[PDB]
């Protein structure tokens, strides 16, 4: 396994970005998940060569934080947010609109490889409870006729 | 130019300070900010000595915004009476239920912050600075870098600071995850590369933290009233609310209110002032149930008059206010409570290990109808025991909140009996 020259200039920026090399870590991480759709097994030893860190390192790393995800490729994450103000706002509506929307439920990828409900704990947002990230973007659930409208612009 | 999509939350100000910009959901450029006198602060801050500095944000009281109320002069000064190399840290991690003050600093007045980072970055003599933001504040990330190349720009970091000799570099960590990453031993692991384990304290951080050197955390909105003392002078940032509790603070309010949002309000407003005055009263008009203080505290509607103060009978914590109405279930609540913390445990310690899990499956079994006998004596128990061996505040208040709601509330849990 090599990364795409692409992907190992980004890496490289972000490993002498901070004064120490391995310092960069979750930032290479991030980024790996970016460009691939989930974080692939493959991809950890070439990274903790260029953090210079054992690979056993780099594991326990990608098991301790919970945004790394190195089971599921998805091109899209919807993060739905299962904390307090959110479930008194409507989780469970945002949730039922979605499942009629993609026909999934949290954890769950739809058949193409397209969409992955990911269930969060709060976001930071919740004045506009209930919450929802697709991605880095982030809105306020209001309907199904709306969230259709905001899935529809991630082809 | 570009940045993620961000929902446009409601900030409201009676005082004009930390959200003279950040009233507006946008983000202020450095022309922007400069032409409302910014960064000029800093260049007054650079003409003073770091010792005066650190006594004129002593002598203004400003306590932790973070949520625990540690007097920031006094930190400080615990910090440089170690030898350096010493570090500075901006917790951007803000990942407290009901928390949503932060990010609009962040997000909308950049250079508020960064222009107080300098300004703290250089009374303790750190040339080296970070800020830790939590991984879910993507387009707060890229506005940050964005903002820091603005500052770097226009000479305000980088080596030699306008021609005082004073150098700084401020670098731009994302979490990735973890709750537990914002308590500040934990950050400071994270950003040595590692999982966010918080630290058995003493020492610190200010005795021993980043590459164990002196090192100060200090939460983003303590950060940002950094400029203000600076600005005004210590004495007229103290004639703002109580001078026992000085300066703005922003209150994220949410749940069953007309108008969610952050507020800027003195710490002398009362908790039913925020909801009722300021944030429009309740949705629909129905009784307040309680008041979730985050994760950490919950208010009955009999204890409305309080202040929103650092006060042993005050509000306390982040300023955080979750309302609850008289249709809302407690125990419903306290589930969801429960669940978080049984997310975020870090696992070192063995009671908070198993105690946050416990909690969680017992409550749900007990919400759900399908507790036994045992499993009710049980949670009873778990609850009064995940404190025990605790190296953090995580394990220290995983039960605080709920056992509150069996005290206050003792009529609906009997319900589920
Ligand atoms: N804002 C958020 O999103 C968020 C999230 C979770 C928790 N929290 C808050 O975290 C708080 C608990 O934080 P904590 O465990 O850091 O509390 P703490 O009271 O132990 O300490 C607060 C600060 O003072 C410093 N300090 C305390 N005693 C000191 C001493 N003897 N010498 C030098 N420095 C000293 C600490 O190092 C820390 O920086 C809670 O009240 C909660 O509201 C906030
Ligand atoms: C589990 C846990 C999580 C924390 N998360 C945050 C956080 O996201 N932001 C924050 O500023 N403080 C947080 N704190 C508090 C910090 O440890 C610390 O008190 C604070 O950052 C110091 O800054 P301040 O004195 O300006 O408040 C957390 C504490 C604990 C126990
Ligand atoms: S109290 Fe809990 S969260 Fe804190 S260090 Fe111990 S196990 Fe981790
Ligand atoms: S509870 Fe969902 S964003 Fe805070
Ligand atoms: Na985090």
């Amino acid at each position: 396994f090599e990364f795409p020259e692409e992907l190992k200039t980004k890496l490289q920026e972000h490993i002498n970005y901070f004064p120490k090399k391995r310092q960069a870590i979750l930032l290479c991480l991030h980024e790996i998940q970016n460009y691939y759709g989930y974080i692939p097994p493959e991809s950890l030893k070439p990274l903790a060569d260029m953090l210079e860190l054992p690979l056993n390192h780099v594991e326990g790393v990608v098991a301790f934080y919970d945004m790394f995800d190195r089971e599921d490729k998805a091109k899209y994450r919807i993060r739905v947010c299962v904390s307090i103000v959110c479930h008194l706002m409507g989780t469970n509506k945002l949730l039922k609109a979605l499942e009629n929307i993609l026909g999934i439920k949290p954890g769950e990828v739809t058949p193409d490889g397209k969409f992955k409900i990911v269930p969060v704990q709060c976001l930071g947002a919740c004045s506009e409870a209930p919450v929802f990230m697709v991605n880095d973007d982030e809105y306020k659930f209001e309907s199904e006729v709306q969230l259709n409208e905001i899935l529809s612009r991630y082809t | 130019r570009s940045y993620p999509a961000i929902p446009r939350i409601y900030a409201e100000t009676t005082l004009n300070m930390l959200l003279k910009r950040a009233k507006k959901p946008r983000v202020h450029s450095i022309d922007e900010y400069l032409k409302d006198g910014g960064y000029q602060a800093l260049e007054k801050a650079l003409n003073m000595s770091p010792e005066e500095i650190i006594d004129w944000v002593d002598k203004s009281t400003l306590r932790g915004r973070g949520g625990a109320g540690f007097p920031t002069g006094k930190k400080w000064k615990f910090a440089v009476q170690n030898p350096g190399p010493r570090y500075f840290i901006c917790n951007a991690d803000e990942s407290e239920p009901g928390t949503f003050k932060d990010r609009i600093i962040i997000e909308r007045d950049p250079h508020l912050l960064i222009e107080g980072i300098i300004i703290s970055s250089y009374a303790i003599g750190a040339n080296e600075a970070y800020i830790y933001i939590r991984g879910e504040y993507p387009a707060g990330y890229y506005i940050l870098r964005d903002a820091i190349e603005e500052a770097k720009k226009k000479g305000f970091l980088g080596k030699n600071i306008l021609g005082s000799g004073f150098d700084l570099e401020i670098y731009v960590a994302r979490g990735a995850g973890a709750y537990i990453c914002g308590e500040e031993t934990a950050l400071i692991e994270s950003l040595e590369g590692k999982r966010g384990h918080p630290r058995l304290k003493p020492p610190y951080p200010v005795q021993k933290g980043l590459w164990g050197k002196p090192t100060v955390v200090n939460n983003v909105e303590t950060i940002a009233n950094v400029p203000f003392i600076i600005s005004m002078g210590w004495e007229e940032y103290r004639y703002i609310g109580p001078s026992d509790y000085a300066g703005p603070k922003l209150f994220p309010v949410s749940g069953k209110v007309k108008k969610p949002g952050v507020y800027e309000l003195p710490m002398n407003t009362t908790l039913r002032e925020v909801i009722f005055k300021y944030a429009g009263g309740t949705l629909g008009n129905k009784k307040v149930k309680a008041v979730f203080s985050g994760a950490l505290d919950c208010f009955s509607s009999e204890e409305l008059d309080i202040p929103m103060d650092y006060s042993p009978l005050g509000f306390g914590g982040t300023g955080t206010v979750i309302v609850l109405t008289e249709e809302d279930d407690i125990v419903e609540a306290a589930l969801k409570i429960a669940e978080f913390y049984e997310h975020e445990t870090c696992g070192q310690c063995t009671p908070c290990r198993v105690g946050c899990y416990e909690q969680a499956n017992l409550l749900e079994k007990i919400y759900k109808g399908e507790a036994t006998e045992q499993d009710w004596e049980g949670f009873d128990f778990v609850n009064r025991n995940i404190q025990p061996t605790s190296i953090c505040g995580l394990g220290a208040v995983a039960g605080r909140l709920i056992r509150q709601t069996l005290e206050k509330f003792p009529e609906e849990w009997e319900k589920y009996r």
